[PDB]
């Protein structure tokens, strides 16, 4: 019954509502700035402190953590000259990079050269996913009429307001069930 | 000419081969097939 | 009845594309061999009947052919896209069957190409047949020609490796008395592909042949026996499929068989099981496998097939959210619709201006 | 939701990483839902 | 007169009016009008 | 014309010149990174 209720869930599958419309943009900011603070936290783990945290002592450096930044800069400069850019990494590309490092004097792993660009790719698209969520909360007016010449597409505050109505119903569901079914079952066993 | 056309699907499937008219054939072959497998189901549920 | 409707469903599948994306759902029995390796004897007998053209080196099958082995009223052949019943017992009917097939690997073949994608579909019925499908498939070959495309050997590997992509598609691998059993590419890359072997069951054919060449008749039991095949097959027999040579009648070679079988060089030695003879229990276990795996097969399409439209079905509206289906009948309509649209408008213009027009530009 | 927004984003986000048109991404999280539904959700959620 | 009816067709049905203005029709159009212009034919007591 | 030559009109500039005095000034910078080099050039290194 649940598998059925659960694959019957799929009524509503737009906003009509300004305040729904911004209470999913509110649930989809405190979720994407979780994951936010997550991939920081990740982050620096990885590598260590970084801009004002690293230059306060000014004193204290290590060659790990100075590789690491080099990584960092030299990707966020990719990203400046090319904002886009193919997940995955061409032999050339890895080849191009690793001599860019050892011009320098910097030789890194192939494997923590992909890890590096992997992180950077999340971070520029948390970024991005931003900059979306920030365009969207004004650009209602364009949802709800969906203008030919559209300047904005916003789906995933959709995508997430269908995700947590279907979650919200599953939830009752299971409520339901227990309270008819398990509750008593608890009961009998407690019996015995 | 539209005769021509129209008494050819050969000449129809040669020139129109964009993306739309290849995705509804694949969805049009696709549920003839499954109507054909529902009736082989069902034309055996009958038998047995 | 059952093996009909199979028979259409599984030709319906392979007219739907010429490439391999859904007709590898449904398990397939291929029996694949080797060039010049008699399996053509072998296939001959299976249907009790010679429908296959005999080549002298040329490789006359270049077109997957497809058996379906029922029972009729008759013991003739029909193809599914003709209405003249082949006889398997006339010799002239077996000419004409022959003939036929010939021609219709022929119109599948380009002039200039050698293997084509297209297939062939021929439905055999008559009294003491079994209830599967047989594909019939060109033999692996190693030599490239020059006189022919240098990429057939590809192209016939590649094809091999799509048959062999369906999980439950049984493989009758065919030998030869002069050929062992390590020398038989399809055995060999049935084992590298299926080591466990726990689907495939080895068959040995032209037993007679092999004996006949000073052959050491430890190996034939310890093959018999399953002793040296590394796959777990469940079971093996041994059969004599005659000569293969093209002046033995399917009568002769069944006699010469039965004969065989009660009085043998190697029964008398007690090295060989009593249950492993005849082809009785092995054809009813082969069926029963593939009536089961073919019952699971359909019992899993059943649910894919509908979750794979509605996937296409929710892609196309996502890719074209203001536009519907548009196949080519309405496309074309449309389009005969725009052309007489433009016609009539062409034809409503203003005289005056058409005069001014012609008279500015000349 | 807390349990399972680390499934979904590495189910989902991870193999249509390069995504462009809204819709595809669409037909693809449908499609993976569907999928999740029929495969091990009700299981998962009943453990939940 | 030929050549002007012929530019006017032309410009008929390459008319990128519309914003998308797909060219999966108008290689169709084109390849009609192209067919259509072979197929014309013209009557000497027209010329007379 | 290369360095005071060039720079002496301030305002006559060339494409072509420009792209190789360009090259010009990556070479050298390469040589002062770098003063020892092979003289035939890797497919890495006209990639790079
Ligand atoms: C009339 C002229 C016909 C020309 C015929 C040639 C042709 O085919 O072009 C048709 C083309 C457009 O078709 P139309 O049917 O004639 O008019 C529809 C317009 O889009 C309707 O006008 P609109 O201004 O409302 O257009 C939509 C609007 C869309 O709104 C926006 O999103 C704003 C975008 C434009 C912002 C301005 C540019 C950025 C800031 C710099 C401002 C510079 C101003 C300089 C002033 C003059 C300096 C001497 O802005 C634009 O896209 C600007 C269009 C001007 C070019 O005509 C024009 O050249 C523009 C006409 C509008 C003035």
């Amino acid at each position: 019954s649940l598998r059925v209720i659960q694959h019957n869930a799929l009524e509503d599958r737009s906003i009509s509502d300004k305040q729904q419309w911004d209470a999913a943009i509110y649930f989809m900011e405190e979720a994407l700035q979780a994951r936010l603070k997550d991939t920081e936290n990740a982050i620096e783990n990885m590598v260590g402190p970084d801009w004002k945290k690293r230059w306060l002592y000014w004193k204290n450096r290590t060659q790990e953590q100075c590789v690491h930044n080099e990584t960092k800069n030299e990707l966020e400069k990719m990203l400046k000259c090319n904002e886009e850019h193919p997940a995955y990494l061409a032999s050339d590309e890895i080849t191009t990079v690793r001599k860019n490092l050892e011009s320098r004097g910097v030789e890194v792993d192939p494997s923590l050269i992909k890890d590096t660009w992997h992180q950077v790719y999340r971070r520029h698209f948390l970024k991005t996913a931003l900059n979306h969520c920030n365009l969207c909360r004004r650009g209602f007016y364009y949802y709800q009429r969906h203008f030919v010449d559209s300047e904005l597409e916003c789906n995933d505050v959709v995508l997430f307001w269908r995700i947590q109505r279907m979650l919200a119903i599953t939830a009752n569901t299971l409520r339901q069930q227990l309270t008819n079914t398990e509750v008593r079952r608890l009961e009998k066993n407690v019996k015995e | 000419v539209l005769e021509d056309f129209a008494e050819d699907g050969e000449k129809k499937i040669k020139l129109l081969t964009g993306k739309r008219v290849q995705l509804a054939e694949d969805l049009k072959k696709v549920r003839e097939i499954q109507e054909k497998l529902d009736a082989f189901i069902e034309a055996l549920h009958q038998e047995k | 009845s059952l093996i009909d409707m199979y028979s259409e469903v599984l030709d319906v599948l392979s007219d739907y594309d010429a490439s391999y994306n859904t007709q590898d759902h449904l398990p397939r029995v291929v029996v694949v061999g080797d060039q010049s390796a008699g399996k053509t004897s072998v296939l001959e007998m299976i249907a009790q009947a010679r429908i296959f053209p005999r080549g002298s080196g040329e490789m006359m099958t270049r077109s997957p052919v497809k058996v379906t082995l029922s029972e009729g009223p008759h013991h003739v052949a029909l193809f599914k896209d003709s209405s003249r019943e082949f006889d398997l017992t006339k010799e002239e009917d077996l000419a004409a069957l022959r003939h036929e097939i010939e021609l219709r690997m022929r119109k599948n073949v380009k002039e200039g190409c050698t293997v084509s994608p297209e297939t062939i579909s021929l439905n055999v019925k008559g009294p003491g047949l079994q209830r599967m499908v047989l594909v019939d498939l060109p033999g692996v070959i190693n030599t490239v020609t020059s006189g022919m495309a240098p990429d057939t050997k590809e192209t016939i590997f590649s094809i091999s490796k799509a048959y062999m992509q369906n999980p439950n598609a049984i493989i009758l691998c065919i030998q030869d008395g002069s050929v062992d059993a390590e020398r038989s590419i399809v055995t060999d890359l049935v084992s590298q592909m299926d080591p466990h072997g726990r689907r495939t069951i080895f068959v040995l054919t032209k037993v007679d042949l092999a004996e006949k060449n000073v052959a050491s008749p430890s190996r034939i039991q310890q093959i018999i026996e399953g002793k040296l095949f590394p796959m777990k097959a469940l079971g093996y027999f041994a059969v004599v499929t005659g000569k293969g040579n093209s002046s033995e009648s399917i009568e002769a070679i069944r006699e010469y068989e039965e004969e065989f079988f009660q009085n043998s060089k190697l029964l008398k030695t007690s090295m060989l099981k009593a249950h492993q003879v005849t082809t009785r229990n092995l054809s009813l276990a082969v069926s029963d496998c593939f009536w089961k795996m073919v019952r699971e097969s359909v019992e899993q399409q059943a649910d894919s097939f509908k979750a794979t439209r509605f996937n296409l079905e929710t892609e196309w509206k996502n890719n074209y959210p203001r536009l519907r289906e548009l196949d080519r009948n309405e496309l074309f309509e449309k389009a005969k619709n725009e052309i007489l649209d433009e016609v009539i408008s062409l034809s409503q213009v203003t005289p005056k201006h058409w005069e001014e027009i012609l008279q500015q530009s000349l | 939701w807390e349990r399972v927004s680390t499934h979904v984003i590495e189910n989902i986000y991870l193999p249509a990483a390069q995504t462009m048109n809204s819709g595809t991404f669409n037909t693809t999280v449908d499609i993976k839902l569907k999928q999740w539904t029929d495969k091990q959700l009700p299981n998962k959620a009943v453990e939940v | 007169a030929w050549e002007t009816l012929q530019e006017e067709f032309s410009r008929f049905m390459t008319e990128p009016k519309g914003k998308e203005h797909d060219d999966i029709f108008d290689k169709l159009k084109e390849a009609v009008k192209e067919e259509s212009i072979k197929r014309h034919k013209w009557n000497d007591f027209a010329e007379d």
